[PDB]
């Protein structure tokens, strides 16, 4: 409603009202999987030029 | 208009405390409770201690002096600032000064508020009743004291 003048006595006063509302998110877990070197057997495969095979 | 004591001519003598309440100026009401309901409205005219209507139409609806079928409560104080009238509404009882018609209003007689929010002498549409003699201060106004007590 409009806003209430105060002025002498008055007890019937303009209300303020509220609302609300709601969001719904999803969230998906994924995974991926690779192949590689044991750490132990790097060394033979260490060349001066490259770690790997 | 409300307070026409602030043209005196001369200081009051303040000793005796006896005839001393029925006044224009004396707003409100004779007893009132905390939980009396109290409504502010816009007005346009002179609504002073008289029974009050709503007037809708571009603006908010305003209250001015009336009675009848129309009644929808009684003015009991005004902010001339700003133009206010603070409403008792029917739903709530009062008891207080309220002007009357004419001076031929006595105690007990009921009494229905007219087109210019007067109480006169009477069905009916409101039960209100006048608990004194209709007291002259202008030459023009009375006053009665009156228990409204809701509507027949």
């Amino acid at each position: 409603a409009n806003p209430t003048t105060i002025a002498n006595e008055v007890n019937t006063i303009s209300t303020i009202g509220f609302s609300s509302e709601v969001v719904r998110l999803n969230y998906l877990k994924l995974q991926y999987k690779f192949r590689h070197l044991k750490q132990t057997s790097e060394k033979f495969y260490t060349s001066d030029s490259y770690i790997g095979d | 208009m409300k307070n026409p004591q602030h043209d005196a001519s001369l200081l009051s003598n303040s000793n005796e405390f006896r005839d001393k309440n029925v006044e224009f100026f004396a707003s409100g009401g004779t007893r009132t409770s905390k939980f009396d309901k109290l409504e502010n409205h816009p007005f346009l005219g002179y609504p002073y201690k008289r029974g009050v209507k709503r007037v809708i139409q571009h603006y908010e609806p305003h209250v001015e002096a009336g009675g009848g079928e129309d009644l929808y409560g009684i003015c009991i104080d005004i902010d001339e600032f700003s133009k206010t009238a603070t409403i008792v509404p029917i739903t709530n009882n009062f008891e207080g000064y309220l002007v009357a018609k004419d001076s031929t209003v006595k105690v007990k007689d009921k009494l229905i508020f007219n087109k210019d929010g007067a109480l006169e002498k009477v069905k009916a549409t409101i039960n209100a009743t006048a608990l004194t003699d209709a007291k002259q201060i202008s030459n023009e106004v009375y006053l009665v004291k009156v228990a409204v007590f809701g509507n027949k």
